[PDB]
């Protein structure tokens, strides 16, 4: 909707696992915009088509570009869901670059944060698989 | 079984020792399955997972992930670790503090008589939530996880660490 999504994304960094702090800004996503997220385990965090394409069908390349660690139980997610923005909405965005590259990956992907993901994003099409 | 030395940051559980002087050769041993988490095929693995299957822990199997400074070397030092029992690890928490982190601190306090967070010149341990993975764990960042002194001092101010 109209909350400070940049500040929400920033708040999840600087302690615990993700101790590095990225640069976060607010952008208005447009109705009909498409973003992507891992599945299962939908969260407030998404990425753009450019980031997905740069991974070349490799989950390790994708999650390293977003500096996301493998899930403690399930490991890296192997399925990607596309979502469609239902209405103009604020997202927090920037580059995932500030974590330790040895542990997290070199980063460089474009991230989005939307706390209102459950109500503002509609899944579109089937999930699709990505390789190792 | 579980103790934490709050003067130097060393965790002992299920016969495993996780401290600031723990090396790869010291940790990654015994009949225990340690797996790369993630594996790197060029052999540059730096993070490892083990799962403790204790038949006395009400909260279930304990997932541990340990992170080292560098690839290959027998003497790479631990820079961080985290753990949680299965029953307390997974769930939605919408803010930095909520039920998942509260329930992890409760459990840890029951086990050790230690109220998290704890910290010092060695690092910082607290329950924390990963909003990408929808998991909570007891997270330790040791001083060697910080590549610069200014990163360490800013972290100390943000996280109320005083020594
Ligand atoms: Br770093
Ligand atoms: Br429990
Ligand atoms: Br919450
Ligand atoms: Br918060
Ligand atoms: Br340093
Ligand atoms: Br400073």
């Amino acid at each position: 909707n109209d909350h400070n999504q940049a500040a929400f994304g920033r708040q999840w960094q600087g302690r615990g696992i993700y101790k590095g702090r990225d640069s976060w800004s607010n952008i208005m996503l447009k109705e009909g915009d498409i973003v992507y997220g891992g599945a299962p385990g939908q969260s407030g965090f998404y990425f753009n088509k450019a980031t997905l394409d740069a991974a070349g069908g490799s989950r390790a390349k994708l999650w390293e570009s977003l500096q996301v660690l493998p899930h403690e139980k399930f490991g890296y997610r192997s399925k990607i869901q596309a979502y469609r923005v239902k209405r103009e909405t604020i997202a927090g965005t920037g580059k995932a670059i500030s974590q330790d590259p040895t542990r997290f990956g070199e980063g460089g992907g474009t991230q989005f944060f939307l706390s209102n993901y459950k109500t503002v994003l509609e899944p579109i099409d089937k999930p699709f698989e990505i390789g190792l | 079984m579980m103790q934490l030395d709050t003067y130097d940051g060393t965790l002992e559980l299920a016969g495993i020792t996780l401290g600031t002087a723990t090396t790869r050769e010291m940790l990654i041993k015994g009949s225990r399955l340690w797996e790369g988490w993630p594996e790197k095929s060029d052999g540059r693995t730096t993070s490892y997972r083990t799962i403790i299957s204790t038949k006395k822990e009400k909260a279930g199997d304990i997932y541990i992930i340990a992170d080292f400074s560098g690839a290959f070397i027998t003497d790479a030092v631990l820079c961080s670790w985290r753990f949680a029992p299965e029953k307390l690890m997974m769930g939605i928490q919408k803010k930095v503090e909520g039920a998942i982190t509260k329930n992890l601190r409760t459990w840890f306090y029951e086990k050790t008589h230690i109220q998290l967070p704890v910290s010092g010149s060695w690092g910082h341990i607290d329950a924390a939530y990963d909003p990408h993975n929808l998991t909570g764990t007891i997270v330790c960042n040791y001083r060697s996880a910080f590549h610069t002194e200014d990163e360490w001092r800013k972290y100390c101010k943000r996280n109320n660490i005083i020594y």
